[PDB]
């Protein structure tokens, strides 16, 4: 495609395709600095894969779930998001209700493996 | 001469045709509970395994040879009679942990 | 993928005993059996049978069973893949009905159904 | 709900709801230290995740298995585990077996994505 | 089993068998030297932990894909592969094309998580 962050200024429909590539390369005073940046490398890249985990996307990289969009997140259409603006355009309109959306998926995961555990009872 | 394992006395044909070797016996030796590896065999010289586990080809064997196992009879099966075929071919019946039980031969004759 | 060169043709008389070689190259000798095979002048082809030279096990036909010495050495390593090996061959009770060509057979696989059928064959001893 | 390690001391019925809040919270003289708690801390994580992976849970927070529970492990009846007992209380007394279900769990994992394969062959 | 490497000269359809057992033994002059390796030791680990991600492994020890066989890798038969060869031996002769099916499986992978994706739009 067009490389590592190559649709950075791109729609979001068209950067959402093929994320493989900015998921390759996430992962004495020059041998401590090296060494210090090595492993807040792997910690900042389990924060992530943490997050993915409790909410039942651990493995995903697109992921669907059950948190309906509340319209006071954003008013507006899937076509003037997916086709207009990019993707960070959109995170810095939806930047105060991360927070948030964090707390919703970790719910409807806790909730969902609970009822697949009664489920799997009979 | 013993050979349990009787197959098609000997057989002919020609170029660009396709022939057929029977191998048959008794229920002793043959069919359905038994692999058929049959062996190409110039006269008292190298042989060669061109078919193992009844349809089953040895490294490198041309695509022309073929296999078939019913329940009482294996046929080997020369497609695309090329003119280096001229040889006596031999079956032979086995297990996992037995012996080969070779057969009786037959001649292929590709003059044409 | 190797080869499996064998004695001369070494033509005694009824009543002894004849030893036949098998020198190995090219593959793992302890991976796969060595088959003995013949081709007499009064039948046609005739398993005697194997020996692995890994597990020392040795499979004979009741035929041979009684007339056969049948040893190996152990292979003497070339590289990770490649060895030299030999196997050996005897029969007790000589005569001219057995008189043959003989060669060995190295196995076909390490596992399976067809693990010890002679696919790799030697060159030929012609016997009395 | 209560926090981080709230129901401590609640049944294992009322700890087990909510998990996500203990799976959160889970990853020179000071720098040296400091570094040195920060690597032990991402390789305690990365073992728990390593066992959950060979067992089918990569991902889980209540993952059921095929292992059969063994009386021999405690003759205790559901009711008088996961309405009485604390989760500290309830494996002290597995402490021994726990090694014992660890190597059961790994083998009914090893022998599902075996009889998978053959699955897949048709 | 055999232990750790135990089938190393073992038949591939022998060593496929049990793989759990080289999963688990995968994770101041002496005390910098052994930070040094203990960090290296979770790099190389995520590293393969982030290929299984990237091409829905992500938590398999036997992992079936969408990518079919290429002659060009290979023109050998399954059953001379999995009966004889070791997979010490197998690799070496795959050598050249593995980088090409690394890129294959994470193609397979965004395309079908996409298709996945409008799967449930309805
Ligand atoms: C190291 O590498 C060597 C060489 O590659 C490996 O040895 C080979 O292993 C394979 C599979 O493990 C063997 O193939 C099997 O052969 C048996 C035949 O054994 C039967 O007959 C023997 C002679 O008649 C007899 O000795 C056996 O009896 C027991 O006693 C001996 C004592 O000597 C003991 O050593 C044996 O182990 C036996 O327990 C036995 O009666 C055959 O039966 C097998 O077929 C069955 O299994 C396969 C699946 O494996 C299945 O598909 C079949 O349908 C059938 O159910 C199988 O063909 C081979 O013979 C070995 N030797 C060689 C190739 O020379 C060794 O395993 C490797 N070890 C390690 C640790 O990597
Ligand atoms: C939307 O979020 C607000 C809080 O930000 C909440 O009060 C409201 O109930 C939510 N509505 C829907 C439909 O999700
Ligand atoms: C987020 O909160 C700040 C509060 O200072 C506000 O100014 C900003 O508009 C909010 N973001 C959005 C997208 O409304
Ligand atoms: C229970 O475990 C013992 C060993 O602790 C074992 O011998 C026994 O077979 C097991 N029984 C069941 C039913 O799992
Ligand atoms: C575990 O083993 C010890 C051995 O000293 C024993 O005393 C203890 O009772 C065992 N645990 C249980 C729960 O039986
Ligand atoms: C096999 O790979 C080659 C390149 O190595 C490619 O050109 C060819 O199209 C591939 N064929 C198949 C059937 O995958
Ligand atoms: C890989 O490429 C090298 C190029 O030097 C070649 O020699 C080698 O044969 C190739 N590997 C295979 C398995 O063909």
């Amino acid at each position: 495609i067009l490389g590592f962050l190559g649709a950075a200024g791109s729609t979001m429909g068209a950067a959402s395709m093929a994320l493989t590539v900015q998921a390759r390369l996430l992962l004495t005073v020059w041998g401590i600095k090296q060494l210090q940046a090595r492993v807040l490398a792997v910690e900042r890249y389990l924060r992530d894969q943490q997050l993915l985990g409790i909410w039942g996307c651990s493995g995903k990289i697109i992921c669907c779930t059950n948190v309906p969009w509340n319209d006071s997140w954003s008013n507006k259409t899937i076509n003037e998001i997916w086709d207009n603006m990019t993707w960070m355009q959109w995170e810095k309109e939806i930047d105060n209700y991360t927070q948030h959306i964090y707390t919703l998926l970790e719910v409807s995961q806790i909730q969902q493996e609970k009822n697949e555990q009664e489920l799997l009872e009979l | 001469s013993q050979s349990v394992l009787t197959q098609s006395a000997s057989v002919s044909g020609s170029l660009g045709q396709s022939v057929t070797i029977s191998c048959t016996g008794p229920n002793s030796v043959c069919c359905s509970h038994k692999s058929i590896s049959w062996y190409q065999w110039p006269p008292g010289r190298a042989p060669t395994l061109i078919i193992y586990e009844d349809n089953e080809r040895a490294p490198g064997i041309s695509p022309r040879f073929s296999g078939y196992k019913s329940y009482w009879s294996a046929y080997l099966t020369i497609s695309d009679l090329r003119p280096e075929d001229e040889t006596t071919y031999y079956c032979c019946s086995y297990t996992h942990n037995s012996g080969c039980v070779f057969g009786t031969g037959t001649k292929v004759s590709v003059l044409g | 993928q190797g080869q499996l060169v064998q004695s001369g043709a070494t033509t005694t008389k009824p009543g002894s005993s004849v030893k036949i070689s098998c020198k190995t190259s090219g593959y793992r000798f302890n991976f796969y059996h060595i088959n003995w095979i013949r081709q007499t002048a009064g039948r046609g082809p005739e398993w005697m049978g194997w020996i692995s030279p890994y597990s020392g096990d040795k499979n004979l036909a009741p035929a041979f069973q009684d007339r056969v010495i049948m040893t190996t050495d152990t292979e003497v390593p070339v590289t990770s893949f490649t060895s030299t090996g030999a196997a050996y061959m005897e029969i007790r009770n000589l005569t001219s009905d057995d008189t043959g060509t003989y060669f060995c057979a190295k196995g076909l696989l390490r596992d399976g159904s067809s693990t010890w059928l002679p696919y790799l064959w030697g060159q030929g001893t012609l016997l009395t």
